[PDB]
């Protein structure tokens, strides 16, 4: 189906639900809460979904958006993601599952519909990720089918930087590219059928985690899907 | 390392 909204900033958040940790906050979306003293709170997951339904057979789009991410020490963790999923869908376990899984379950793909490109500041040892911090698209597993090393310099730089994300819908390819500032540029692309996983309806939105020491703000996003016919 | 499995 056909969908797009426009958010320049957060000022308004007119059509966001937040969910578990998520509030809005100066004009952004703090996807994981902070304490009365403005240090992030360990082990805590949040949503942050735009609130009306679409659909994906016959359908393309692009998405993008601003985020920082702000860290209080050495070793931040997890990350966030932006994800697609049905519209029920809860905030699940806090850490390194990024708020989209849960542990029994969280590497069988079989027992998953979630489609993600995760934004990765914490290497789990638990499912032995590659030995780096890390943007990755995500198909119904927290094991990133596809992976690329996220540059420390980037991560750490509190810079706002920009994710462009987009499906074709013919080829069946997801794509994200991202960008810094004068920091590095990241390129991963994924052949997979979201109009398969997903028959019926799923929403878009953010998921963050912690953790420990890091909190995740979305400054801007847009969106447009559009049918392939 | 490990740190909630
Ligand atoms: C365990 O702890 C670290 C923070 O110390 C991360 O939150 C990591 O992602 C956690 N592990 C799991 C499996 O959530
Ligand atoms: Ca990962
Ligand atoms: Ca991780």
């Amino acid at each position: 189906s056909e969908l797009s909204f426009n958010y320049p900033n957060f000022q308004s958040v007119e059509d966001i639900t937040f969910q578990g940790g998520a509030s809005p906050r100066n004009e952004t979306l703090q996807l994981t809460p902070t304490d009365s003293n403005g240090i992030p709170i360990r082990q805590r997951a949040g949503h942050a979904v735009y609130s009306q339904p679409f659909q994906l057979r016959d359908t393309s789009f692009y998405t993008t958006f601003t985020f920082v991410i702000r860290t209080t020490s050495n070793s931040p963790a997890d990350g966030f993601a932006i994800f697609i999923a049905p519209p029920d869908f809860p905030v699940k376990r806090y850490g390194g599952y990024l708020g989209l899984f849960e542990p029994n379950t969280a590497t069988n793909t079989s027992a998953n519909k979630v489609v993600a490109v995760e934004f990765d500041t914490w290497v789990n040892t638990e499912w032995k990720e590659p030995r780096y911090r890390h943007i990755g698209i995500d198909v119904n597993s927290i094991v990133s089918v596809r992976v690329t090393r996220w540059q420390d310099k980037d991560v750490f730089s509190r810079s706002i930087a920009t994710a462009h994300v987009g499906y074709d819908g013919i080829s069946k390819i997801l794509t994200a590219f991202v960008t810094y500032p004068d920091g590095g540029n990241y390129v991963l692309s994924h052949v997979v059928d979201l109009a398969e996983i997903f028959p019926g309806d799923v929403r878009i939105g953010f998921s963050g985690a912690t953790g420990q020491y890091e909190t995740q703000y979305i400054h801007s996003w847009s969106f447009s899907s559009t049918s392939t016919n | 390392g490990v740190t909630s499995a």
